[PDB]
This record gives structure tokens, C-alpha cells and sequence, in this order.
């Protein structure tokens, strides 16, 4: 998974 | 030799802006397009290869796609430009020609391939670096098919979407990014039930496959919705996700300030929350 | 100088123990005491402050007191003693000389006070380094209260402390040291209901004080009767708790191999389990 | 606290 | 030991105050004296030796001076005092005995001498760390004489000194500090005419002895006035200077918002400009 | 680009095995190569470009040439399989392009030369890193001439190299490496006479051409055969020898646990052992 | 590929030469280029391609333009000779074969394109290192047109520069680098009535455009003719500069030990002084 | 304090050298002893306790003992006095009392005791630093005893050394100290035999108890007599060794230019080499 | 000189 | 500018 | 040399 | 040993 936001 | 052409062809309209970096000129109107961590929140000093030194402003940035919109004033001798290609038709192994202006002169020169792609990003091993950073990546024949970021493989923003942006940015410049602050990870059963058998976890994920909410940043929409770290969404709207990259599409797809439900579980609890979507800034 | 009176009292006594170390001669057998560290598992050569080298074996250590029980055999002169004296009337301020042979003929001589105590340790702004390690802690006096432990502060094992083992390292080298394997703090409700309103905190504490398992090692008792990190033991016995101290001494006073019973709460889940005392190693 | 063990 | 009866004496009063950092008990109604440092600008909880936990607020704080004035309410028994002494009578050699509460109830203590007097500033060998920072500093009869300071050197605030802003740090907590805001240094003519011949050096001091202004900083009255850096003030009021000590006093001597007019030349030109004193913050 | 064309024929046999790494498949069977040190001992999931998740496992190694041979079972679509070359007609210059399967969906690919030629290992100015490591190493065809090995110039195992040893270590994994554990070096007159007449030298050469014992490895047949640091092997067999490059072939053409004598000379001593080669592992 | 031409047509002249380096043959004669930093003031071993290893002495050296020539006496088959080609016509974007010879039996290659031009220097995209600085760089046809010069991009030395000097080095090897010692700036008015607002600056610079003297170099022509720090060299010879370039011409211009006068201002005297141009050493 | 009246006796006569450093005065002829390494090579500015600034000039020096003499011009008041006591009767645990003056004002004293005596060192866990380097350790009743030298453990130069080559240093600078340049280590058979029997040992040692020459120092009395490492110097004179301290001795007590036959083994033959004993310098 | 302020 | 010299 | 082994 | 010298 990523996120970021 | 073939690149000796394309460098012909664009590297004229390739400028040198000034902390410092590079841009390349869009139409005759004074259009520069530049990365946005060129232009330190300021609006700058162009100089053209031919010694030109005329006076920018910043029309526009977007600092999440990195890339801002410069402006000039055409006088004189007519404005280079760069002849604008299409990323979306792109192959990988397909030769990328790196230029940039870092003196203001003279345009340096670097040769490589298109090393991955994601539309999303570009990756060549054309030697990318602050000398060329905002600068046009190029293609064999000499059309710009991305914007060079220097941050041995180096990455170029698509033109493709550069183009979507420009007006805007050529405009008021405020670009669409939804958002909601919440840092997730792929789980799956067979990672999650792992994950309850060590004894030293931070907390059980509750099985399942899903994505797991690994931290909740500060002053979001998902801080304000009471999300909490371990939490699991499991159904947006009605659809089942595990996918952190899937995610960050449909919030896209959802306008600013647009609520959106999440049922998710707090270990053992089942929770419905709606974030509203936030300007990722 | 005081001092001198003490060195020239228990300093013939002081021993070189060849990584390196110093150690001290506890009576005419030929019994040393010195750092378990000193003694990297092996069993050594003694130099007294007069030149003989004699030859030591080590007939103990206990690892988690870091002290060791080395022993030589006694001929020609009479080997010097050091005169043990008592930590359990110690007072923080009292003139703390710390006595090492790092060559194996003179004594290294520092001077402070107690900087602090424990009975459980001694502190002390004596320079304490590898040079005097093993070595004796004196009082003013010239008695032995501490043995120097090199890691402006040192440490010093208390006498009392190394008197009560000296018996076993000196014949089978085993001292009871009951433990369970679980790294705990001390939680507050206040600290708990607190860390309950941080979004990214790795597990909501089930309000209460208490002791928070912060961490369950490997291959220890806890492990092996399900402890998990995040847990909360609230009573033991039927003894509520909240201090990672206190908890330490009751696993002391049962014995080894003794089933302690262990009412915890799991988030919400009330959870009772008995670990079984091992011997820490 | 402290823990150990 | 005579140190032992001076943590006798004052030791009891010495308390923790939590970042981290020591204090002592000024009289029985509750006044602690620490660092400024220690107390973050927030307004901590203060435990004693004996293990009660008060609830402490600052009611001030001199950050140039670097210590702070704490608030207890007395209830139950007595609030333990350390009596205090006076530092304008120390001498260089004179006992120094640095007591802490890193913990709350034991005290830990290290042993020195007056390594250096400034009245300005103290030093002493005697250990000076984070654990008895704010705490007190004693003399043989366990009077405090300063206030640790933790940064084998260590210093301390003069007890005389932290008297006088008592009182204000009690009430309204600004102490008057009057300043201009210029890094001078000590020119001499041989020094001087001596730059003047280095070819490489950054600006030709005009002759003379003087205070070489070395930095205007930012914001400030001398910054204001139209200082620049490479000035030499050779003349306040009337008096000359070459002592960059000397002009730290009289503008002290001078008030709060005092015109101060200064004779200095700008390398050929003769110049007299007018500073205002502002409080240093 | 002619890269492409080469990457469209065999980047759709590039795959993932997860520590991380690539490889690719060398026929329909399932058989996939990759390094050694890709796998960490044990016996991976294969992702193909197409996001088929097959499960293999590694039926051998060779940790010396650091490469293994994985294995997938056939199901649905066909296994798309990359065409072998050969290596043993490659030119200094030719194109190399290094192709990695990262993420398991698109393959990375970077574009260099044949920097240099051992055979027994190849060089190229094409990007390798661990994105591409145990990834085949393409000519301008697009045929397999190495496998990629990350540790700007990157190295391959040769592709002769690892047909060799397939079979092997498609089966038993245990490839014939004789060895005897000694680093030596090139020794000559000039530089041993030179030596010699270096006062702070170690030990003096005795004159000759040779080669100089450096170092006897641990628990090796020459530390069980006597032989010492410095001694100097002048003949094997009755062939003189002063290449060490030229002795690590003789070995390998002799069997394992074959006998070989060494004439060798200790300083002024003549000394005639015989080590037995045992298999580096 | 084009570059094995290449290769082929230049490598077998391209020599080891033993820090370490490479070197090229420029005729039958035994002529050899390569770097001046190769040859540590020393006069080498030269190997060739066919492992021939003759005995090089060095003929001359330009440390400025760092590059050396180095004879060796042919013998025996005919020494391969690299053929020169010409820097003059060189476009950026053409292609770059950087080749050395690092152990002397090979060749190793790399490839690149001409990255940037200055004539003054070549930048290229070609990796560049110690295993081929000295050696030669080569276009798509394979005749020199650079030097390697190891310090991702890399330098060589115009070959038209080498060609230059060439029977100097060749004969007496000392060639004519007049200077004078002064590390210059290019100051603008908007550069210098800007720097003489901030209060910080060391020295006013006396407004105007111009090459402010930032440094003067111990020992020089500079130093001796008076120049300080801070001066403005506003004139020569009456030609008005604010170039540090352009100064840096006229002086070469000018012969060795040609008095060259300079008009410039200090602060606010006017000042003319005549410097003598020395030789850069 | 005792120190208290220590510092007022001796305190006044220590003075600063100005890289930097103190001393202290020996005699009111304006006698001044210091550290070698205060004295950078020239010959410095003294400034007494008082504030008078004399001008003072290095007389002597010696590198190996690291002091210096130097000497100023008695006018006006009376030069004060430091008295000397004698190091040959000093006590491991005596108070010791490290005096500098390190702005030339004030004295900056430490507390300590001997640490440990060498005679030939002195130790002590007074703290000596930059501060106090060159000037002097006293006992309690505040005669110096030694010259603090900085490099928590210090280090002084006894005083009784010093008083020896006072009088030298006072005239012409130079103090005999005899030698051959040869790093030695005491070698046991046990230790012998033992690298005998390490594969990987440089060189074996011939049996036996000795001097292993480890190191011939480039240029020296025993690089010129043929000496090598590796050897093992049995007998002088006709005296067995096997200490590398007593050998420093026997060399010493022979005069400068003084021929010492060295009777050693190198491997297998016995040889026989006189060196001549040189000035270390 | 100290300066300071 | 780059001076040098 | 390189002897490795 | 000490060598030294
Ligand atoms: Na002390
Ligand atoms: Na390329
Ligand atoms: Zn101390
Ligand atoms: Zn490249």
C-alpha cells in the first residue's frame, strides 16, 4: 500500500 | 547523430530560470512550462539560449504534480518553441533525450531510454539532475513527452499531464486534489492472521484482507472523522477494497468536499464514519 | 591524605585479572572477586600488586549481577586481603575511592563520594573506567563497599549484595534469578485515556493504570502462556498494580519453576493466564 | 517502568 | 562526611520538576527557584524527596539569565527550605557540592571546588549534568551559593544574583536586560594596522584601538540606527573605549528605551548616529 | 527503438521472485533462472508480467557463481519463455539491455554497452541495480547473453555460463568447485628483492618469480597441509608458476579430494607438500 | 554496433600506463597522450592492448590543461596508432565512445553523447572514470576527439587542445599559462547597492557592474602590484570589464612578464596599478 | 578550603603564554616553566595574575619531555613566586591541585588526587585541560609537584624532572636523549611458539623470550645499521633482554654518538650489529 | 571582545 | 564569476 | 594475484 | 613492549 495524502 | 536533430528542434525554446533549474517555452505567447520546486513560491529571471534575458512571473504551480506555469513577455526576435508530443502512446525502451539550460547559453545535453512507465510517472536512465531539472524530456524526433524532476534513473512528469493543468495553472492557480490524510497499507489474511500470531504486533488486525489505516495525519478529514491508526476500511460505498492504491482513486473521482462513508472495523467493533474530502496541500 | 591511609589498607590486596580487568583478593584461600565481564567465559591469570602471578580459575559468575568468584592458590607469602566492609549504611556523600591494577604492580587510584544509592547500586563522581573495573569501592577507612563496574558518573556493585552470592559462585556457578520475559511500563489513566485520544497510537489502553506489557521477548515464559504486547495485568495473585518495579520483586519471592497466575485485560477481553518462572540467562 | 527480564 | 551534612541541610528541599530538570524550595510558602531551561514555557508538576507530588506553575522566567521562579501550594507538612547563602564572599577553591532529584526521592550528588569566579559566573569540577540541572549548588555548610546550570567544567548561576530578580520573577515576570544588538570585538592598533596589511582581509580597520562592530544583528536597535558591520565606535558619550565588556555595561547602566549617541568612523568618514535601547528577548 | 522490440520479445518472461529480486523463464517447463543471492537459502512466489502469481521453488544453487534455478508448474496460458543466446561470441560495445520485473506487472529496462569482457564475467554501462538483479541481460536482438547481478558499471554472469550448470542445478544442487584456501599474490624479483630490502617488511621474499602465499583461509586444505603465510609455491606438479590467476585453473582441473603436491620454498627452506582439494562453500 | 567499429578502429592504440591510467599512441614513434595527473610528476611502464609492455618516459606536462606526453621506442610489430580527429566541429548530441585500457590486454568501453560544449571542455553522459582518464574519447567513427578526464557526468580534455601543445610536451615541456593571482566576481550595481544595504556585508562595493577581487592569491603578481580584497578593477587598459572571463583572456592575450596596468577603485579612492603576469604553476 | 590557601600561595605566580597555554614562575629573575607544546617553536606574551603584560622569549625547549623555559624582564613589582617541591616523595592518593591561567586574571584551579605514579608521570583525576596546561599541580600545602600537560584522567610532568634540565633549557636548548629508533615488544615463548603455530603470522619468531623488533623508524641509528623487523636483538652488551622498557634504559645510560653492539637473531642466523646511538629529535 | 546581545 | 589563477 | 578461494 | 624512539 501507499497512503500519501 | 539523431538526437543532434531533436536537440535542434527544441532545445532553442529550452530556458534557463532563476533556487535555480529549468523550463522550456510552450507558444509564442511566453508560456513557460518549469517544475514547481524550481520556483521557490516566488514570481523569476528567464534567459533564453540565445542570451535573452527577459522578466517572468509565476502565472500557477501545483506542488503535488511538481510543475508550474512562467510567463514572458514576447518582444523582439520571435519566442522559440518546443513542439509538445503525446506521453500517452509512450514505449518502454523508446530513446529519451534529457535537456536542460543551466547557464543560459548553451543547452546540456543527456541520452536514455523511457525505463518504466507507470501516465502516472516516467523513468529513464538518461542522466537527470539539477542541470536539466524542469527542462523537456524529449523523443527521438524532438517533441517533448515529459518535464525532467530531479529529486541511476531519473523522472519525468508526463506532458500529457502537464497539458490537463495548463490553463489553470496559466490561470488561478488552484488544481483539484482530493484527499482525506490517511496512510494505508495493503493487508491480506494470510499477512493479517500472521501478524496476530507475533506476539510483539502493535495491535491484531481484525483477519481479512483489506486496507489498513497506518497513520492518520494531523488536521485531515480522516482525523476529523475519527479514524483512528489499525482501523481497517473495509466497503467505501458498498465496495469491498484491499487495495491502497484503489483508494486514492475514487476520493479523485469524488468532487472537493464530498462525503464519502466508510465502514470500517475497530478490532473487533463495526464503524460507519463520512470524511469529507479536503485540498491536499 | 586519607585516601593514602586506604589504598595503603586494601590497594596489596587489588589484583590485575587477565578481556582485561582488575579483581581482589576476599581472604587468604585465594578467592577474588571481581566483574562477571571481566571474565569473558573462561577460566585466567592474577598478578598481584607485588609482581606474582599466580594462576586463577573461575569458579562462578553470575551474568545478570555482572559478577564473578575467581580463585589462586595461596603459596610463599601470605596473599593481602582486602577487608570487606557493609553497604547497607551507606550515605550519600560519604568519600568513595575506587582502586584498580591495570599493570599489575601499582594501583590506579580515583576519588569521589557516593553520588547516589539504590543497596540495589551505588553511584559515584570517583572516575571509574576500564582501568579499575572489578576493582574495590572504598570508604574512607579503606574497607571494600562496592566493586567497580566500567560501562561524570560510575556504578559499583554494593558489597552486601556480592557477599550474599559468594558462597555459590564460589562452588556451582547458579544464582536463582526468577523472571518471566516481559518489558513493562507504567501506565496512568491519565497517560492512558490520554494516549485513548491520540488517532496514531498503536493500541487504545483500556483506561486504568497499571502496568503495560510494552513488549513480550522471545522464547521466555511469558511468551509461552500467551502474553502479548498491549496487555495489561491488572492483579496477580489477587495484588492490584500499576508499578514495572514492584512487579519484578513478587516473581523474585516465588521461587523458580513457580506458576504465577496473571489477571490481564486484552482491550476488553478479561484474560487470566500463569506464566511459569524461568531462570533469566 | 522498567521491565528487563 | 561533611558533605553528607550539607545534603542533610538543603537536600531535602531539592525537588523534581517535569523538559526534565531539578529545582529547590526557597521559603515555605511554596517559591522554588530553577532553570529558566527547565521549564519549556509551559506553566509542571514538582515532587519532593519525601515523594509528595505538588502541582507547580512559573510565575516567571529570565531566559538571559536562564532561571525561573516556580509556585507550590503548602499543605500537610512542612515544605522542606534550603537556606541560602551568599555567593559575593566565594573563593576559588572553596567546597561546591551539586545536589539533583532526577528521580523525586533520593537526591544524587556530586563533590568539587569554585573552579573559577567571574559574581559573573560560577565554574566547578564537581559534576554538573541534566540530572541536577535548577538544582542547588552548595558550600561545606550546605548553604546554596548557585543555581547548576548543565550545558570536566561545569557552571552556575550566583545565588546573589537569582536574589535580586526574585522578587520580579515572583510578580510580573520581566527582568530589564537593555541591549543593541552588536557582536563587537577588541581591536588593537597593532592589530589593526596589522589586518591593514593582510590583502585579504574583509574590510581596512581605520587604525586605532577600538570595538571592531564584527555583526549587526537582525532586528535590532543597532540595526536601526544605521549600524554596519566593519564600524569601529571609538566613543560613546564622550568616553573611549576598546573593551567589548565595558559597552555591555553602560548601556545596562542606561535604561530602557535610552538614547545612546555613538562616535564611530566608517573608515574614512567620521559618524555619529543615535541607538535606543531595547530589551533583549 | 530497437530496444523495444527486444523487450517486447523477452520482457514478457522477466519475472518477480520474493529477499526481492527478478529472474526469467527459460522454457514451458517452468524453469526460471535467477542469482543466488536472490534467494536467501530458502525455497519464493513468482510474479509474471501479467500478474499470473505462480508459487516456485528453488531446486538448486550455486553460491560461488551466484545463481539459482527456480521452478513453476505450467497452468492455464502458456509460460512466456525468453530465447537463450550465447555469450561466447559477444563484442566489446555491442548493446546490452538489462531488463528487471520490479513489481511484477510492467518491466524496467535500461539501455548500455558491453563495457568489458572476461567469458567469465561481462561489464556494461546499462543501469543494473537491485530493480533488475538475476533479470536477463538482452543483446540488440533480444536474446538472453547474461544475467544481471547487482552488488557506473554493472556486471552479468554469462549465459554459457549458467547453461553449463543448468541441468545440475535443476537437480542436486552441488557444482563441482575445487579449492584449497589460499590468497595469493603475483610475486616478482624486482618487487621481492625490492621487498627485501624494505626494513619493515614482514618476511623476505626469497628473490624468484611467483606466487607469494598471502593468506591460509581457516580450516582449508593448505591450512591442513602446512602451509604458512608466506611461503611461495614455485611448482605444482613440475609446471613454474607466478600467475595467481594461472593456479586457480590447474585446481579446478583437477577433481575434488584430488591430490596435488605443492613445491614450495620457506624462506630458505625447500618444502613439498600435498594439499587435497576440497569444494568451497 | 557502430561503436565495435569504433572500438576496433582506436582501441588496439590505447595503452595502461603505470597513480595508474590509461594513455593513447599518437604515432608509430611512440608517442603517447594521456593526463598529466596520471604521471605523478614521475617519468612509467606502458602496456598494450597485445600485452607488449614497453618502457615510457614522460616528456613533458601541463598540469593546467592537465595532460602529459610520454614516449616509449617502438619495437618489433608496429605500434597501433589512434587517429586523430577535430574538436572544432563537434555538435552536442553526437555520440561518445569513452575508452581506456585498465589493465592493459583489454579495453574497456563505455558510451555516451557529447553532454555539453564549451572547445574549452567536453561534458559527456559516457561514464567516465579511473579505469579510463587518460585514455581516449571517440566519436561514432572512432578517430579521438577528447581526452578522458576522471575527477552523472564526465569531462575530457578538446583533442584540438592537446594538438596545441603537443611538440612542446614533446620537447620542452613548459607551456605558457600567463596570470596574476585574483579570484574575481562578477558584481552587478543591483548585486553591489544591494550588498551595500545590507548591514552584514565586509565591504561597500562602490556600486557600478564590474569584477569585484574577492581574493588575491599569496605569492602572485596580484599581491605584489597591491591588490586587495574588495577592489574593483574597472578599466585595464581603458576597455571597461565586468566579466571574470573575459579577464581572464586578455591577460593570456598579453605575454609572460607583460606589465599590464589596472585601473580600479577602493571603496572611494581611484587606483592605478601595473601587474606583471607570471606563469601559473 | 585547604586548596583555598594552596591557590593563594602558588596562584599568583602562574601566569599566560600566548597556541595558548599557562605557566608558571620559577624564580624572580622572571624564570618561566611551561609545556614544549605551548610554545609553538617561537619566541611569546606573559601576563601574570595581576594584569601586567610582560614580553617573554623562549630560552629553551625540550620536545620529548614536553617543557619549556621561558623568560621575562623583572621591573616594577615584584614577580611573584611559585615554590617547588619535590615529586621523588609523592603518595598515590596525595591531593592534587591543577593550576591555570587561562585569560591572565583570575587562576582556574581543580581538585584532585594522584592517580597513579609512573617518577616518571604523574596521573591525576584533577581535571586538566587546555585551561591549565604548562601550569602546576600542587600538594595540599601548594608547592608544585608537577606541570600539568593536556593531551577523565591527566597527566603532569614530575617537578623533580623538570629541576634537571632547568638550567640546560635556560642556556642552550638542548637535552640528551640517546636512542636507535626501533619499536619493540616483549615476546614470550609462550607468545613465540605460539605465533609459530598461527598460520597467518607475518614472520616466525625464533623460540626463546625477547625484544621482537616490530618496526625500524625510517632515517635512525637502526635503519643505518642493517636492523629489520622481525628480528629479535638477544644480548647488548652481553646482557640477556626480553624487556622493551629496560632496553630504553641500557641506550640512555650510554652516551650520544655511543656504539652498543646488538648480538640477534633474524629467523635461523645469529648476527651481530652495532648501532650508534642518535639524538632524538 | 564578547559583543553578545 | 570564476577568477581561478 | 588474486587467490580468493 | 614500548619501542617508542
Ligand atoms: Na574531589
Ligand atoms: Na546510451
Ligand atoms: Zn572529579
Ligand atoms: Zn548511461
Amino acid at each position: 500500500x501507499x497512503x500519501x495524502w | 547523430s539523431f538526437v543532434a536533430a531533436a536537440v535542434s528542434r527544441s532545445g532553442p525554446a529550452v530556458v534557463r530560470i532563476d533556487g535555480q533549474g529549468s523550463g522550456f517555452i510552450i507558444d509564442n505567447s511566453g508560456i513557460i512550462l518549469t517544475n514547481a520546486h524550481v520556483v521557490d513560491g516566488a514570481s523569476v529571471v528567464v534567459t533564453l539560449r540565445d542570451g535573452r534575458t527577459f522578466d517572468g512571473q509565476v502565472r500557477g504551480t501545483d506542488e503535488v504534480t511538481d510543475l508550474a506555469v512562467v510567463k514572458i513577455e514576447p518582444q523582439g526576435s520571435a519566442l522559440p518553441v518546443a513542439p509538445l508530443g503525446t506521453s500517452s502512446n509512450l514505449q518502454v525502451g523508446d530513446w529519451a533525450i534529457a535537456v536542460g539550460n543551466p547557464v543560459g547559453l548553451d543547452n546540456t545535453v543527456t541520452l536514455g531510454i523511457i525505463s518504466t512507465l507507470g501516465v502516472e510517472f516516467i523513468q529513464t536512465d538518461a542522466a537527470i539532475n539539477p542541470g536539466n531539472s524542469g527542462g523537456p524530456l524529449l523523443n527521438a524526433r524532438g517533441e517533448v513527452i515529459g518535464i525532467n524532476t530531479a529529486i541511476g534513473i531519473g523522472f519525468a512528469i508526463p506532458i500529457d499531464q502537464a497539458k490537463a493543468i495548463q490553463n489553470t495553472l496559466a490561470a488561478g492557480g488552484t488544481v483539484p486534489h482530493p484527499y482525506i490524510g490517511v496512510q494505508m497499507m495493503n493487508i491480506t489474511v494470510d499477512q493479517a492472521q500472521q501478524n496476530n500470531r507475533n506476539p510483539n504486533s502493535p495491535f491484531i488486525i481484525p483477519e481479512v484482507d483489506g486496507i489498513l489505516v497506518m497513520r492518520v495525519l494531523p488536521g485531515t478529514p480522516a482525523e476529523r472523522a475519527g479514524i483512528r491508526r489499525g482501523d481497517v476500511i473495509v466497503a467505501v460505498d458498498g465496495t469491498p477494497i484491499s487495495d491502497g492504491a484503489r483508494l486514492q482513486r475514487i476520493v479523485e473521482q469524488a468532487g472537493l468536499n464530498k462525503a464519502l462513508k466508510l465502514d470500517l472495523l475497530r478490532g473487533d467493533r463495526r464503524l460507519s464514519l463520512t470524511v469529507q474530502t479536503a485540498q491536499l496541500r
